[PDB]
């Protein structure tokens, strides 16, 4: 099953290969395996995230 | 909004 997350604040990227969401966004999980940078895709872009920042969705 | 931790 395709996991899903989404946004809960929004994110501007502070280092290159980060992902940039705004609160309300839906993430697509790409790797979850570390607890605090997760990986996912928006549309065209993919990047890593803080966790923190996001909770489930599907 | 929760601080972003260490990169």
């Amino acid at each position: 099953e395709t996991k899903f997350v989404q946004a809960l604040f929004d994110f501007n990227p502070q280092e290159s290969g980060e992902l940039a969401f705004k609160r309300g966004d839906v993430i697509t999980l790409i790797n979850k395996d570390d607890p605090n940078w997760w990986e996912g895709q928006l549309n065209n872009r993919r990047g890593i995230f803080p966790s923190n920042y996001v909770c489930p969705y599907n | 909004p929760p601080p972003v931790g260490p990169r």
